[PDB]
């Protein structure tokens, strides 16, 4: 089908230059121009420069001097935009589209001078006095990362229903989210409970078993 | 006469609209109504009971599967996608205009594909004109030039038939005069 | 540069009912008969997909729900039946002139009959401790309305300082909105006490629903 796999969720120091790449599949790449949007939590969605694959492309004047858009239109199908000095006013997440349907999923950039921090998983089981009940909630706490971007999942997708993604928060420098996922109680002290938190801004990978 | 057109196994695309000739041949337009339950028969100009007595080369039958909601666009006068950009009615209009539903044979769990409809167009279209141009529409100031994006549009839509849709998003076959 | 803005910036329909919003431009987005604008919609934690173009018509994938109208300068976007799924933000962008512009906005939230939160306590995990820190979770999941207080106590006196508070998106099955409550603490500060206890305020109980452990 149409997809659009934007790569991303990178730490970019500040000052430096970034390339985002965003692969085309599903239809032809040369017969629909691609454009690049940027949104900052707070503003809404901002400028649409375009490329024609095939040569051609436009921006605008206040991306006219970060944004250089090319393409490569051989077996990589994919297209690139290089921001160029990037101040703490460029720390968003840009995204490319195809005028028609889904955006790509969108690459989340943060200009930060601070250092990769990977997150510290911790399991909320309760214990000690729970009178059970119908069902019982499940907690994994992700504490102490940087930059955003991580991705809890429970038993790979089989605890889908009845999830909970709580967005995260910065308390000094660090970032903390949670997740809970809701099971019958029949279950969980039986058959295992497994969290996998992922970081792809330090390509780490955790996961934990919950436990009374 | 010839039935083939009504009982046709394949019907034409609006944008596409099949046109059939009669001439040198006898024609009942009574018994027509008969191998009917047709969902309409709008007639402008004289009755078919009337018009059973005379016969030209004016003998003509157009063909093709617009939307339910549309049908009421094949009229003389009517504006809109179909009569702009895909099959226009003249003002003298003399003749008939058959229609009846069609969803058990032009529809299909997830769409039918097959017939389309021109849904852009630089200027109307002429009465009783046929335009199959699949060139990109260009909507704003920006020759396009072969790609798709804001504004450049392709300009032929499916209608994508389904049957769970309503009775206006259904299919239909139109005839003519 | 033309303005694009939206009205209203938040808007609360009901299921089934239909939802209006509409976005004013500083100029004329109509040429040669066709208005450019489209609608785009992105749903909590989704990228934008296009739901309309060209300012009445709709892209592939996109139910008959949605419609467009308006007309060079004041567009509006209505969807006629209103189903669980539409929580979503949503865009108004225009396309005459470049750059092309968006609006500010339009989150459109369902309204559903009162849900009482169910509220779970979680203390920390016994190796965060072996950190030195200590965290004890709270979850108020499926809620309705969005109002929520939450309390924090520890051995009966209320506690205000490592106490931080995440709230979800409407949520496109229940319609509902979940919360999370961290009270953050040193091993030391929490070994000196005993007892911790989560109080959630909501419209559904006159009493605060409270949960609790003690630390044997």
């Amino acid at each position: 089908q149409v997809q659009l796999q934007q790569s991303g969720a990178e730490l970019v120091k500040p000052g430096a230059s970034v390339k985002l790449s965003c692969k085309a599949s599903g239809f032809t790449f040369t017969r629909y121009s691609i454009y690049w949007m940027k949104q900052r939590p707070g503003q809404g969605l901002e400028w649409i420069g375009e490329i024609n694959p095939s040569t051609g492309d436009t921006n605008f004047n206040e991306k006219f001097k970060s944004k250089a858009t090319l393409t490569v239109d051989k077996s990589s199908t994919t297209a690139y935009m290089q921001l160029s000095s990037l101040t703490s006013e460029d720390s968003a997440v840009y995204y490319c589209t195809r005028s028609t349907g889904y955006w790509g999923q969108g690459t989340l950039v943060t200009v930060s001078a601070a250092k990769t921090t990977p997150p510290s998983v911790y399991p909320l089981a309760p214990g000690c006095g729970d009178t059970t009940g119908s069902s019982v909630t499940l907690g994994c706490l992700v504490k102490g990362y940087f930059p955003e971007s991580v991705t809890v999942t429970w038993n790979s997708g089989s605890l889908s229903s009845s999830v909970h993604t709580f967005p995260a928060l910065l308390q000094s420098g660090l970032y903390t989210m949670s997740s809970s996922v809701t099971v019958p109680s029949s279950t969980w002290p039986s058959q295992t409970v497994t969290c996998s938190v992922a970081h792809p801004a330090s390509s780490t990978t955790v996961d934990k078993k919950l436990e009374p | 006469p010839f039935g083939e057109v009504f009982n046709a196994t394949r019907f034409a695309s609006v944008y596409a609209w099949n046109r059939k000739r009669i001439s040198n041949c006898v024609a009942d337009y009574s018994v027509l109504y008969n191998s009917a339950s047709f969902s309409t028969f709008k007639c402008y100009g004289v009755s078919p009971t009337k018009l059973n007595d005379l016969c030209f080369t004016n003998v003509y039958a157009d063909s093709f599967v617009i939307r339910g909601d549309e049908v009421r666009q094949i009229a003389p006068g009517q504006t809109g996608k179909i009569a702009d950009y895909n099959y226009k009615l003249p003002d003298d209009f003399t003749g008939c205009v058959i229609a009846w539903n069609s969803n058990n044979l032009d529809s299909k769990v997830g769409g039918n594909y097959n017939y389309l409809y021109r849904l852009f167009r630089k200027s109307n279209l002429k009465p009783f004109e046929r335009d199959i141009s699949t060139e990109i529409y260009q909507a704003g100031s920006t020759p396009c030039n072969g790609v798709e994006g804001f504004n450049c549009y392709f300009p032929l839509q499916s209608y994508g038939f389904q049957p769970t849709n309503g009775v206006g998003y259904q299919p239909y076959r139109v005839v003519v005069l | 540069d033309i303005v694009l803005t939206q009205s209203p910036a938040s808007l609360a329909v009901s299921l089934g009912q239909r939802a209006t919003i509409s976005c004013r431009a500083s100029e004329s987005v109509e040429y040669h008969g066709t208005i450019l604008m489209q609608w785009f919609q992105q749903k909590p934690g989704q990228p934008p997909r296009l739901l309309i173009y060209a300012a009445s018509n709709v892209d592939s994938g996109v139910p008959a729900r949605f419609s467009g109208s308006g007309s060079g300068t004041d567009l509006s976007l209505n969807i006629h039946p209103v189903e669980e799924d539409d929580i979503a933000m949503y865009f108004c962008q225009q396309s005459r002139k470049v750059p092309y512009t968006f609006g500010g906005g339009t989150k459109l939230e369902i309204k559903r009959a009162d849900a009482a939160p169910t509220v779970s306590i979680f203390p920390p995990s016994s190796e965060q401790l072996t950190s030195g820190g200590a965290s004890v979770v709270c979850f108020l999941n499926n809620f309705y309305p969005k109002d929520i207080n939450v309390k924090w106590k520890i051995n009966g006196s209320q506690r205000q300082n490592g106490v931080l508070n995440s709230w979800t998106d409407q949520d496109s099955k229940d319609s509902t909105y979940s919360m999370s409550s961290t009270l953050t603490l040193t091993k030391d500060e929490y070994e000196r006490h005993n007892s911790y206890t989560c109080q959630a305020t909501h419209k559904t109980s006159t009493s605060p629903i409270v949960k609790s452990f003690n630390r044997n």
